[PDB]
C-alpha cells in the first residue's frame, strides 16, 4: 500500500 | 501501623494537588479522619465550597 | 470526636488575623449546608474521566502520574471520591527533556518542529508575565498617587 | 522642635495662614528623626516594631504630597484649597509626633513602650480617629 | 533646567551610572526645592553602589568558600528585582515628576537600607561564621525587616545543611575550604575538633558535640571495625544517634565481644 | 576574550549601562567557538557529549532573543526593560563560558574532563541554579 | 531594501536558487546588521547542494554497486524532511 494513493501528511503544513 | 497510616495519607496529598483541590495538609487530614468515621463524602464537598463563600464574604 | 472534628475544621478555614464569634455564626453555616444534601457508580472510572481531559490539553506525564498513585493507593475509597468534587475549586527546569542531543541510544527521529514550537511558548510566557507585572506594579501605585486628596489614606479616614 | 522663617516682605493676608500649614511639617520632621534613631538593635525588640508600623504612615503621607502637585500643575491648588486638603494629615502626624517625644522622654524600651500605646489609647476614648 | 530633564538623570542614579555626577550625589542653575528632593534620591543610587562593590569583588576571588557563595549569590535575586523597577519607571518618562518618584520608591529605599547594610556586618566572614552573621539580623522585631532577612538566611544556610546531612549518614566530609566546624587531621582520641570559631548561631553548643559524635560514630565504623552499611531538625540530630550509637555497640560485641573480655581481663589479671 | 567598541560621541547615560550587556554576548563568542571545535573526534566520547548537551542550552537562548525582537516591534522594550530580560541568560552563559574555557586551559579528553565537571558542580554547593 | 524582501529570498537560498546570489552566498543598500545574519543563513542552502550533488551525480551512473544506492536513497528520506520544513 505504499504504491497506492495515501492521504496528505499534514507535516508540511506548521501545524 | 502509625508508619503504614503515615504513609497513606502521604500518598493521597498528591493525588489532591494535582487534582487542583484547595485542601491543605491540615485541612486534608480532617477531612480524611472525618470520611473515616463513615460521612458521606457527597455532602462535605458543599460545606467546603461554602464554608470557603462565607469566608470570602469577610475580605 | 464528630462533634470537634467540625469544630477543628471551622478553625483551618477561618482566616488568621472578632475571631471568637465568628466561629460561632460559621459553625452554623457548616451545619445550615450539611443537611441541605442529607435532605435530598464506581471511585476510579470518576479519575478517568479526568486523566482524559489532562491528556488532550497536553501534560500527558501529569496525567500517567494521577494514575500511577491510585494503583498503589488500592494495597479509602470514599476519600478520592471527595477530592473530585473540588477539582475546579483551588486557586490558579529540567533540561532532560525531549533534548535529543543527550542520551545513551536515542532513536532516529528526523526533525520534529513540533517540541521546538512548544519550547518558544514556554519562553513567550515568560516575558509576557514579567509584563503583566509591570502593568500590575505601575497602575496599583499610581490609581493612589493621583486621585483625590486623600481617598486612598487609610489615617485620613479617621 | 522646628522654628521657621518665611518673608520680611511678603502680604500679611499670607504669613498668618502659612503659618496654620507648617505644624504638620514640624510634626514630621520629628517623626521621620525617630524612625531613623529608634531602629538600633539596642532599644529592644518593641522599640522596632514601633517603628516598622510608624513608617507605613509616612509612606502614605508622602503619597498625599505626590498627588498635590501633579494637581498643582493644572492649576487647581490655591492656598485656601490646600489649608483643607491636608487636615487628615495635620490630625495624624499630630499623633505620631507626640508618641515619639513622649516614648524618648521618660527612655523607655520593651514593656514600658508598651504601656504607653495602652494609655495614650485610652485617652482618645472619643475621638474613633 | 527643566524638571523632564532632572527626572532623565535620576533615573541612573539609581544604577551607578552619572548633571548630577558622584560621597553624596552633589547636583551642580536650578531653584533650590529641586536640588534637596534630587540630593535625597540621588543617594539612593549611591546605597546601590555598595551593595553592587560587594558582589562583585567577592565574585572575583575563588577563596571565599561555599556559603559566601549562596549568600553573594542571593543578593542578585534581590537585584534582578530593583531591575525590574527600573525598567517600568523608565517606560512612563515618554508622566512622572519629582514629587511622584518619592511615593514610587519609597519601599525599596528601605530593602536597599537592609542589604546595604547586611554586607557591612559581615565583610570578613566566611564559612558557617557568615551563615551566623546573617541570623543576628534577624532578632529586630521589624516585620518588614524581619521577614526579608530570614529569607535569605534560608539560602546562605542551605550549603552548611550540606555538610551536616553529609557528616552524618555518611562520614565523609570534604571541604577544600575549611568551613564546616568539624576539622579533621591528616581514631577517637585525634582527628576530630570541635572548631568554636565556625559554629552558626541557630545551633546550640550542645547540639554541635552531637552531630561531632555521630560522625566520628561512622566515620570509625568503616575504617577501624571494618563493616560497611526548627524542631523537625532536633529530632533528626537525636534520630540519627539513637540508631548509629546503638548500632556501634552490637557490632562490636558479636564481631569483637568487646564485653567478654573485661569480664576475662578480671579473672587473669587481677 | 572579546573586546567591543561602542561609540566617540554617544550619551555617558547609555554606555555605562551598555557595558553590563555585553559581559552575556563575550561570554556567548566564547561557547559557541567551544562547540565548533571540542566536537572534533579527536578528542574522545566525552568532550562530544559534553559539546552536545552544551548546545540545547544555545538554542534556548536564541529563542530568548527572538522573543525580545517580537516584543520590540510594540515599541514595549526599554533598554532599562532590557537589562532585567536577559538575567537568566546572564548567569547560565556566565557558566558555560567558564567550563569551556577551563576544559580547553589544560588539555582534558575522556575521564579528566568528567572529574572538571563533579568539582565544578560542588563549589555551586549553595547557588541551586 | 525592506527585512520582509530578504526573508523572500533565503526561503529560496536554503535549496540552491539564488539579491542572493552564489564559495559563500555573498548578498548585494541595507544595514550590516542584516547582512551578517543573511550571511550565516544563506551558507546553510549552500551545504545542501554539497549534500545534493552527491545524491544526483552517482544517481547517474551504473556503476556504483548495491550498497552505494541504498545510501543515495537513504540520503533522500533525510531530504524530504529537509522539505517538510521548508513547507512549513
Amino acid at each position: 500500500a505504499t504504491l497506492f494513493a495515501q492521504a496528505l501528511p499534514r507535516d508540511a503544513h506548521s501545524t | 501501623n502509625l508508619n503504614a497510616v503515615r504513609e497513606t495519607m502521604d500518598v493521597l496529598l498528591e493525588i489532591s494537588r494535582i487534582l487542583n483541590t484547595g485542601l491543605d495538609m491540615e485541612t486534608l487530614s480532617i477531612c480524611v479522619r472525618l470520611c473515616e468515621q463513615g460521612i458521606n463524602p457527597e455532602a462535605l464537598s458543599s460545606v467546603i465550597k461554602e464554608l470557603r463563600k462565607a469566608t470570602e464574604a469577610l475580605k | 470526636s464528630i462533634t470537634q472534628l467540625f469544630d477543628d475544621l471551622c478553625e483551618a478555614l477561618l482566616p488568621a488575623a472578632n475571631r471568637k464569634r465568628a466561629k460561632r455564626s460559621l459553625k452554623k453555616v457548616a451545619y445550615n449546608a450539611l443537611f441541605t444534601n442529607l435532605f435530598q457508580l464506581p471511585a476510579r472510572n470518576k479519575i478517568l474521566m479526568l486523566s482524559f481531559d489532562l491528556r488532550v490539553g497536553g501534560l500527558g506525564p501529569k496525567a500517567d502520574r494521577l494514575e500511577e498513585l491510585v494503583e498503589e493507593l488500592e494495597a479509602v475509597g470514599s476519600v478520592l471520591d471527595l477530592l473530585v468534587q473540588l477539582a475546579g475549586s483551588g486557586p490558579p527546569r529540567d533540561y532532560f527533556l525531549n533534548n535529543k542531543h543527550v542520551g545513551r541510544n536515542v532513536p532516529y527521529s528526523g526533525y520534529d518542529c513540533d517540541d521546538l514550537s512548544v519550547f518558544e511558548m514556554d519562553v513567550q510566557s515568560l516575558i509576557s508575565r514579567e509584563e503583566c507585572l509591570c502593568h500590575s506594579m505601575i497602575q496599583e501605585t499610581l490609581q493612589v498617587m493621583e486621585a483625590a486628596p486623600g481617598t486612598g489614606l487609610p489615617t485620613v479616614g479617621l | 522642635s522646628r522654628t521657621f522663617l518665611v518673608d520680611p516682605n511678603l502680604d500679611l493676608s499670607i504669613r498668618e495662614l502659612v503659618h496654620r500649614i507648617l505644624p504638620v511639617a514640624a510634626s514630621y520632621s520629628a517623626v521621620t528623626r525617630f524612625i531613623e534613631e529608634k531602629s538600633s538593635f539596642e532599644y529592644g525588640q518593641v522599640n522596632h516594631a514601633l517603628a516598622a508600623a510608624m513608617r507605613t504612615l509616612v509612606k502614605e503621607h508622602l503619597i498625599l504630597v505626590s498627588q498635590l502637585e501633579q494637581l498643582h500643575r493644572q492649576g487647581l491648588l490655591s492656598l485656601q484649597k490646600l489649608w483643607f486638603y491636608i487636615q487628615p494629615a495635620m490630625r495624624t502626624m499630630d499623633i505620631l509626633a507626640s508618641l515619639a517625644t513622649s516614648v524618648d522622654k521618660g527612655e523607655c524600651l520593651g514593656g514600658s513602650t508598651l504601656s504607653l500605646l495602652h494609655d495614650r489609647s485610652f485617652s482618645y476614648t472619643g475621638d474613633s480617629q | 533646567i527643566t524638571e523632564a530633564a532632572l527626572v532623565r538623570d535620576i533615573l541612573y542614579v539609581f544604577q551607578g551610572i552619572d548633571n548630577i555626577k558622584m560621597n553624596c550625589y552633589k547636583v551642580e542653575n536650578l531653584s533650590r526645592s529641586l536640588r534637596d528632593t534630587a540630593v535625597r534620591l540621588s543617594e539612593l543610587g549611591w546605597l546601590h553602589n555598595k551593595i553592587r562593590r560587594y558582589t562583585d569583588q567577592r565574585s572575583l576571588d575563588r577563596s571565599f568558600g561555599l556559603v559566601g557563595q549562596s549568600f553573594c549569590a542571593a543578593l542578585h535575586q534581590e537585584l534582578r528585582e530593583y531591575y525590574r523597577l527600573l525598567s517600568v519607571l523608565h517606560s512612563q518618562l515618554q508622566s512622572l515628576t519629582l514629587r511622584r518618584l518619592l511615593v514610587w520608591t519609597y519601599d525599596p529605599k528601605i530593602r536597599l537600607k537592609t542589604l546595604a547594610a547586611l554586607v557591612d556586618h559581615c565583610q570578613g566572614r566566611k564559612g558557617g561564621e557568615l551563615a551566623s552573621a546573617v541570623h543576628a539580623y534577624t532578632k529586630t522585631g521589624d516585620p518588614y525587616m524581619r521577614s526579608l532577612v530570614q529569607h535569605i538566611l534560608s539560602l546562605v544556610s542551605h550549603p552548611v545543611l550540606s555538610f551536616l546531612y553529609r557528616w552524618i549518614y555518611d562520614g565523609e566530609l570534604e571541604d577544600t575550604y575549611h568551613e564546616f566546624f568539624v576539622a579533621s587531621d591528616p581514631l577517637w582520641h585525634d582527628k576530630y575538633t570541635l572548631r568554636k570559631s565556625m559554629i552558626p548561631s541557630f545551633m546550640t553548643m550542645d547540639q554541635s558535640r552531637k552531630v561531632l559524635l555521630i560522625g566520628k560514630s561512622i566515620n570509625f565504623l568503616h575504617q577501624v571495625c571494618h563493616d560497611q552499611t526548627e524542631n523537625a531538625f532536633q529530632g533528626k540530630i537525636d534520630a540519627a544517634y539513637f540508631e548509629t550509637s546503638k548500632y556501634l555497640l552490637d557490632v562490636l560485641n558479636k564481631k569483637y565481644s568487646l564485653l567478654d573480655h573485661m569480664q576475662a581481663m578480671r579473672r587473669y589479671l587481677l
